[PDB]
RNA sequence: GAGUCCCAUAACCUUUGUACCCCAGAGUGAGAAA
RNA sequence: GCGAUGAUCACCCGGGUGGGUACAAAUGGCAGUCUGACAAGU
């Protein structure tokens, strides 16, 4: 019903956060992504 | 083990891990359609067994990980699929929709036809039905309404068959999914501008498109629109 | 009055429609939304239930085609009291074939028509009452399935996974009937061991069983059906000097169970061999005529099916059954086998020395082309004249390779 | 010809080998993705974490775009170095295809010579050995 | 004093159950392409052997037929009721005639031979009574005379020592920490009765 | 020969039978059915050339099926005769192949071809 | 031109399911309970 | 109210992992279906 507290707008962006960092593992970092992207391509070509 | 994991769209699934891969329920255990790897995960603990989609050979597949923001097709719900040149595809989407929902899979060619009605039996949610997309009255009896209609036909007057049976099939509101191959329609252009037409020829159709999506690294020259159907 | 005509896998629905030219309103949408409103301007007028599914094929055929089947017919003719009343139609064929019936109704099928027929079927299981939505989408899965057989001209007649599952049980059935013969030697070997030694085809063996129990039987039993003259007066003999002992009625009965189960095994066995043949016969004709059935059944048991055989290559068809000899020998680099499982083709057995791996060769290559043309071929006629003709070139080169001496004269 | 045929196995056996490996993994897709908007306001308005509904970073993972509703024991630099070495298996298969390919051209280029024939050879510039058969139908 | 019946039948009931199996699996096959769902229907091999004796064609449904299957096996399972509603709708394709006669004499097959075994098994039963009544009666017909085979002849398993006798049959468990005091216990027991049947 | 599909007019087929024919000198060309039917499952076939007039025409209808699951182009020409003559052999030819090799020296040739094949299919 | 004849109608390995096991073997050979 | 007719003799948190024997299944793996224009007669 949008009747969101401030408070109630705080708890659940901590679970945004909180999941993001828990999938950021599983979503990986930046750098191997580099070495892997120009592997991908290889396939790819 | 593998972490299967929900996905954006209801009815996909990842299994994340080492190897990851998407993947959709099976709707008949113990068997694959067309000789995919298979995996089951115990969930409470009670293994559930999944099918792996390749990209490179779906085209609906090819659009998941491309990122597109509305499929309508979604478990319990009721799609036409045009173009079913086998169940390479259509298991998958049986997959998604799962046991209330139905597929009503239209192929013209007797032979790849055959292969399909081989699966039909094991998947009884799938309507198999064998005739000519461009003629839909002739499979008016067979076929119910539909939330989605999805299109793989390469054929050069394609829009024409989408007008045709989402006149006659698509629920208002309902979904609209095509895929394009710029070669077949005009080769001499490049293939951002074949798309562009397509997209204007739906809209004369009463079509309103809501995003458009490039299929590349998994092929060369396609793209899958998205569109709403506005009959008012 | 107007009447709506609606197909559904059930069958026929028709509908009142309370107003005359409800296809003449520009707001059917708005009108039609809910199936309330569908239910009070649709009023089912009869309702004719398909009765089995070979009526359902029929009748769906018909609808394909645009006639007027007589199930349609005898729905029209109960309301044509109504003089003056209009029909709406799906489809112009339809309506023309309708209105070739001379019927008093105004037969319309306009564009505008295309939201009720839109509306009515979005809220069908609704307006059909007794019908759920699972009984209407499970029975036409099953008028799909007869539709799309009848489409592709699928007949029970050429379905090769029944010549699979044959051959594969045909090798079980050799097995199983050898052990419960060596047995039958050994079990009734106990009370006269002197048998086997004698006679050595298991069903002759039984046979012996049945007629004479015992070797006190022996003296009167004949057994000149089962065994020739010198060979029944052996066991004669051999029945009074007997090293072995006595059995007991309940051991006779039983070794006689045993024994009536071998020839009927036998006799089975006879019977799945003529009806692989007519299996074989049927689905790939040319082939048989060129290898034979028991060698055309394995190739396409070995494949997988008949299409995928096809697609196969003259060579891969000559070496079909040795990949082992095969692929050890092109990872080794020595000479690669010749013959697979076509060696046992009668062909390759007329020819004699290195004629067989020429002979292999000009039969596999042969073979291909008998089986493209059975699997392939749209219109195929059950006849087989194809592989005779390619029979006739294989055994007239046979004729010249084996008429020619390496020997000088 | 037995060495032909024996470069020829090992080809095939990679081939099959790369076509498994290439499904096992999975590629990110490198696509435009365009987004239609009726109101030119709408347009000039538009972001992309309002029409997906999702945090920043979460828009650019192109495979599992989650909208904030849905989001409310390996060390993982081990599981990268696996991840990477599965992709840097995939490519050496790749690479020993093409080799067997190259080593199997040039040997059915000798046994051409072999047979029988009338050929000249002919030298380019860059250095390249060909050989040419004169146009004389087979009996 | 023959106890070579004994060790024969045996190799037979085993026997027989495995191609029982066997064929009736066939059997589930052949009939599954005309109609796939009965095989789920009736899980029960012999049934459904019977079963298919009977609903040859499944276009064959009158409620006399529904009142015959219905006889067969019991209508608690609700099957019969089941049967006819598949039967009316299923995605079977019709086989031929041939076809359907190789199953239903395929399936006769499987019919004798577990009519046979059945009438075998009462034969081991009698006889094991009849040599050994004392090793019968302490572990049972079938399993005393699986023990009698290991040995090779009762009277290899009475010479044998009460030790060896335990691992006779140890492979099978067929005597079978607690749980293992039992086992040899039972194991010397077995010997007893042994011998007293051989001599 | 309403199964043999496409069928290339009077123009393309003499476009057809030149590079048949220069294939064959350098050695760039497989003869026959059951040698295509090989350069397909190896993946070395440029494209594939096929005669309608070939009694009974199913001996080579199982290349198609190959050729669309492979993605290589075909085409039909419209006697057999001339198509082995375009070889290089004595005896009529139903089904030819052209080799992959992107190294020879009439590669530019190849693919004009290639080109108006796929645009026909 | 060219190994059917070392069962590709097969062997071995991996996964799943079922039924069991976590003692010694030419087993030991007088304790156990209190 | 005993016994020579036979006494005695792996891991982790009530639950989960590890190992071992026999049988069945797998459209799971090993695993990739030979070459390709001359031959025979006078």
């Amino acid at each position: 019903e949008g009747t969101l507290t401030d408070h109630e707008r705080k708890y659940l962006n901590k679970l945004i956060k909180r999941n993001s960092q828990n999938l950021r593992s599983w979503d990986l970092e930046e750098e191997v992504r580099d070495e892997l992207e120009d592997i991908q391509q290889s396939i790819l070509k | 083990k593998v972490v299967i994991e929900p996905h954006r769209h209801a009815g996909v699934y990842i299994a994340r891990g080492k190897e990851d891969l998407l993947v959709t329920k099976n709707m008949a255990p113990g068997e694959s359609v067309y000789g995919e790897k298979r995996i089951s995960v115990e969930e409470p603990p009670t293994k559930v067994e999944y099918r792996v989609w390749n990209p490179f050979r779906s085209k609906l597949a090819a659009g998941i990980m491309g990122g597109l923001d509305e499929l309508f097709i979604a478990p319990g719900k009721k799609v036409l699929y045009l173009g079913a040149a086998s169940g390479t595809s259509v298991s998958h989407v049986s997959d998604v929709v799962g046991p209330e929902g139905v597929v009503y899979a239209v192929e013209f060619s007797h032979r790849p036809g055959r292969e399909l009605i081989s699966m039909a039996k094991k998947r009884p949610n799938i309507i198999p039905i064998i005739e000519d997309a461009r003629h839909p009255q002739k499979y008016r009896m067979l076929i119910g309404m539909v939330d989605c209609v999805f299109a793989d036909v390469a054929q050069p007057d394609q829009a024409r068959i989408i007008a045709l049976n989402s006149h006659m099939f698509l629920k208002d509101q309902g979904g609209v999914v095509i895929s394009i191959k710029a070669n077949c329609i005009d080769s001499t252009v490049d293939a951002e501008t074949v798309f562009a037409r397509e997209v204007q020829k739906l809209r004369e159709e009463r079509i309103k498109p809501l995003e458009q999506l490039t299929l590349e690294p998994y092929e060369r020259d396609h793209c899958i629109v998205v569109g709403r159907y506005m009959r008012s | 009055m107007a009447y709506v005509l609606t197909e559904t896998s059930a069958g026929y629905a028709l509908l009142k429609a309370s107003d005359k030219k409800i296809y003449k309103s520009s707001s059917l949408i708005q009108d039609l939304d809910s199936s309330d409103k569908v239910l009070k301007e649709f009023k089912i007028a009869a309702f004719s239930k398909f009765n089995s599914a070979a009526n359902a094929l029929e009748e769906a055929n018909s609808i394909i085609e645009g006639k007027v089947s007589s199930q349609l017919e005898k729905l029209l003719e109960e309301i044509k009291k109504d003089k003056k009343s209009t029909l709406i139609v799906s489809e112009t064929k339809l309506a023309n074939a309708i209105n070739k019936l001379g019927l008093n109704f105004n037969v319309v099928s306009d564009a505008v028509t295309l939201d009720i027929y839109r509306a009515i079927k979005e809220y069908l299981p609704e307006l059909l009452p007794g019908m759920s939505d699972n009984d209407l989408s499970k029975m036409s899965l099953g008028l799909a399935h007869s539709i799309g057989r009848h489409k592709l001209k699928f007949s029970a007649d050429k379905v090769d996974v029944m010549i699979i599952q044959a051959i594969a049980l045909l090798d079980d059935l050799d097995k199983e009937l050898n052990t419960y013969a060596m047995r039958c030697k050994e079990w009734y070997g106990w009370h006269f061991p002197e048998l086997a030694k004698i006679v050595t085809d298991s069903v002759a063996y039984a046979r012996i069983i049945l007629t004479m129990g015992i070797r006190s039987k022996a003296s009167e039993t004949d057994l000149s059906e089962i065994l020739p003259e010198e060979i029944e007066e052996r066991v004669k003999t051999a029945a009074e000097v007997s090293m072995g002992t006595e059995i007991t009625q309940t051991d006779l009965d039983n070794i006689n169970a045993l024994a009536e189960q071998i020839v009927e095994f036998a006799a089975y066995r006879e019977q799945l061999s003529n009806y692989l043949s007519a299996r074989m016969k049927a689905i790939a004709p040319n082939l048989t005529q060129l290898v034979g059935e028991l060698v055309g059944a394995r190739l396409i048991a070995h494949s997988g099916s008949l299409i995928s055989l096809a697609k196969s290559p003259a060579s891969t068809i000559q070496i079909l059954g040795a990949e082992k000899a095969l692929f050890r020998a092109l990872k080794t680099k020595h000479d690669t086998p010749k013959y697979g499982l076509l060696y046992h083709a009668s062909l390759v057995g007329q020819a004699t020395g290195k004629n067989k791996g020429k002979i292999a060769r000009v039969l596999a290559a042969k073979a291909a082309v008998s089986l493209r043309y059975d699997a392939l071929a749209e219109d195929r006629d059950d006849s087989g004249d194809i592989g005779l003709e390619s029979r006739a070139k294989v055994e007239n080169r046979l004729s010249q390779l084996e008429g020619r001496d390496l020997r000088t004269t | 010809t037995q060495d032909s045929n024996y470069v020829r196995t090992l080809r095939q056996i990679e081939l099959k080998k790369l076509e498994k490996g290439a499904k096992q993994l999975m590629f990110k897709s490198s696509g435009n993705h365009t987004i239609f908007v009726d109101s030119r306001e709408k347009m000039n308005e538009f972001t992309p974490e309002k029409f997906f509904n999702t945090t920043s970073e979460m828009v650019n993972r192109s495979e599992n775009r989650l909208t904030k509703d849905q989001l409310a024991i390996m060390p993982k630099e081990s599981l990268d170095k696996k991840k990477l070495k599965k992709f840097k298996q995939v490519k050496q298969h790749l690479q020993r295809e093409t080799q067997l390919k190259q080593v199997q051209q040039r040997m059915d280029a000798q046994r051409e010579l072999l047979k029988k024939g009338s050929k000249k050879k002919i030298v380019d510039s860059s250095g390249k050995i060909s050989f040419k058969w004169k146009k004389q139908r087979k009996r | 004093k023959n106890d070579n019946h004994i060790i024969q039948a045996i190799a037979l009931l085993d026997q027989l159950d495995k191609d029982i199996n066997t064929f009736a699996m066939r059997v589930k096959e052949w009939y599954g392409w005309h109609f796939p769902e009965l095989a789920k229907l009736v899980p029960d091999n012999y049934t459904f052997a019977k079963l298919v004796l009977f609903i040859k064609d499944k276009a064959s449904l009158n409620d006399d037929s529904l009142h015959d299957l219905a006889a067969l096996l019991n209508e608690d399972s609700g099957i019969a009721q089941r049967v006819i509603d598949n039967a009316r709708i299923s995605m079977g394709q019709d086989i031929s005639e041939t076809d359907m006669e190789n199953v239903c004499v395929f399936a006769q097959r499987v019919a004798s031979l577990a009519d046979y075994r059945r009438q075998l098994y009462d034969y081991l039963c009698e006889k094991m009574h009849t040599v050994a009544p004392n090793l019968s009666e302490l572990i049972g017909e079938v399993i005393g005379a699986r023990l009698i085979s290991h040995a090779g002849s009762l009277t290899n398993l009475s010479k044998q020592a009460a030790s060896t006798v335990q691992i006779l049959g140890a492979e099978k468990a067929l005597f079978r920490k607690n749980k293992g005091r039992i086992s040899r216990y039972l194991a010397n027991k077995c010997s007893m009765a042994s011998r007293i049947d051989n001599y | 020969n309403p199964k043999a599909f496409p069928l290339a007019d009077a123009a393309l087929t003499q476009q057809i039978l030149d590079v048949v024919q220069q294939a064959a000198n350098l050695r760039q060309l497989k003869k026959g059915a059951n040698e295509a039917t090989k350069t397909l499952n190896r993946g070395i076939s440029e494209f594939i050339i096929m005669a309608a007039d070939c009694e009974p025409i199913e001996i080579l209808l199982h290349l198609p099926l190959l050729c669309e699951d492979k993605n290589v182009p075909y085409v039909f020409v419209p006697s057999r005769v001339a198509l082995g003559r375009a070889c290089g052999v004595s005896r009529p030819v139903i089904a030819a192949s052209i080799t992959t090799n992107d190294a020879s020296a009439i590669k530019t040739q190849i693919y004009a071809v290639k080109d108006k094949i796929e645009t026909l299919l």
